[PDB]
């Protein structure tokens, strides 16, 4: 990846925050599959993220998978040397703790 | 069931433009995220994360950033009108140019 910016991108301006009290309908989470872990199909909990490919799992599930001896990523099958190959992210955690 | 978007805002917003993530891009070292355009221009004059100050890469910062498909998916899904708005802005730009 070059990270070349296009003509539009060189000129783009912010997308301002919606600050008026608007509520979001999140009654079902069959609209938000990005908050569910691919292994256990639950709300991601203590989210671990792979450095190289940015796939997210519960700490529980990804440690187990690595401990099984299988070094591939469960989502994209790209190699992982170890647990130094993933980082925790409190951002996703805190996001999920607000929605459910 | 219903959550105030003002409660989710802080997790959906780029610290470099103060608006919502557009083409969210994450730093591999610390995992902080930004708009593509904001972090790319920033990393032209710095090799340290805007938020936590950690070194992104020894020499070539762009090596340790990634497109965050998942994060951008959430933002578009949660922030109503956001996606339609960005697409429109781009449509309006190319018609002008
Ligand atoms: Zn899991
Ligand atoms: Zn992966
Ligand atoms: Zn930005
Ligand atoms: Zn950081």
């Amino acid at each position: 990846k070059t990270w070349e910016l296009s003509l539009y991108e060189l000129q783009r301006t912010p997308q301002e925050a919606i600050t008026d009290g608007l509520e979001i309908v999140v009654s079902p989470r069959s609209l938000h599959s990005e908050l569910m872990c691919p292994i256990c199909l639950d709300m991601l909990k203590n989210t671990m993220t792979t450095k190289e490919c940015l796939h997210r799992f519960c700490a529980d599930c990804i440690i187990t998978a690595l401990r099984s001896g299988n070094k591939e990523c469960p989502t994209c099958r790209k190699k992982l040397v170890s647990k130094r190959s993933l980082r925790p992210d409190p951002n996703f955690d805190a996001l999920i703790s607000k929605i459910y | 069931t219903r959550i105030k978007i003002t409660e989710l805002n802080p997790h959906l917003m780029c610290v470099l433009c103060g608006g919502y993530f557009i083409d969210a891009t994450t730093i591999i070292e610390c995992l902080h995220s930004f708009c593509k355009t904001c972090i790319v221009r920033y990393l032209e004059t710095s090799k340290y994360c805007p938020i936590c100050d950690v070194q992104v890469h020894k020499t070539r910062p762009l090596l340790n950033i990634r497109s965050d498909k998942t994060l951008q998916d959430i933002v578009y899904k949660l922030v109503p009108g956001l996606f339609k708005n960005e697409m429109k802005r781009r449509r309006d730009f190319y018609a002008a140019h």
